[PDB]
């Protein structure tokens, strides 16, 4: 579970009609990686788009879409061979996750 | 990559927000032609009906 | 950047604004066009009521 691993600043506000989609995985695919986020989709937005997390043999990010192009990011992720990074922007979450953590520890102590 | 042809997908993506609102405003004046004359029309029947009913 | 994400939040305010706006002008001239019918529906009365008190 990412949850403090994603960064919560590349969200975007009032993501009513666009979104932020999260697909990336392999390093060895991420060669045209600039390329990749500013043209991920045909509406896809070439500035938010950013890398969160860069393991040594993959890369997490998130870039921008429409709202329509859920689906067409999911298969363009696919296409360039990445995995299924939904996310779901579960801030308020992994704070909670955070706590819990914390209080079970305590607990055990 | 360059700023200009990514405009180009910048401006699809506007036009895909400008075509639901446009499309939302087309609702809101459907509702004011259809739903209004619904309304009126409720209101003159009812209003009628009440001052026949008592004439 | 932060200028560009601007550029389409102030477009995302425009397209939430229309539609406020036309919400609250559909509500207006709902009222002004309900307001004159009944006008028109009680006027028709009123002269329909004096007919009817000439000829009673």
């Amino acid at each position: 579970s990412l949850a403090e691993i994603v960064k919560k600043d590349d969200f975007v506000l009032d993501s009513e009609y666009l979104v932020t989609l999260l697909v990336v995985v392999p390093k060895l695919n991420h060669n045209d990686w600039i390329k990749q986020y500013e043209t991920l989709a045909e509406m896809v937005v070439p500035r938010s788009s950013n890398v969160l997390s860069e393991d040594q043999d993959s890369y997490l990010c998130n870039v921008t879409l429409f709202k329509k192009a859920v689906d067409d990011f999911r298969h363009k992720a696919r296409e360039n061979k990445f995995i299924v990074r939904d996310f779901q922007y579960n801030e308020e979450e992994m704070r909670a996750d955070k706590e819990e953590m914390n209080r079970l520890s305590t607990d055990k102590k | 990559l360059s700023d200009a042809d990514v405009q180009k997908q910048i401006k699809h993506m506007m036009a895909f927000i400008e075509q639901e609102a446009n499309e939302k405003a087309e609702e809101i004046d459907a509702k004011a032609e259809e739903e209004f004359n619904i309304e009126k029309g409720r209101l003159v029947q009812t209003q009628r009906l009440k001052i026949m009913e008592y004439y | 950047q932060s200028q560009g994400i601007q550029q389409l939040l102030q477009a995302e305010k425009r397209a939430a604004e229309k539609v406020a706006d036309a919400r609250k002008r559909k509500a207006r001239r709902l009222k002004q066009a309900k307001e004159e019918a009944q006008m028109e529906v009680e006027q028709y009365r009123r002269e329909r009521e004096q007919e009817f008190q000439s000829k009673q």
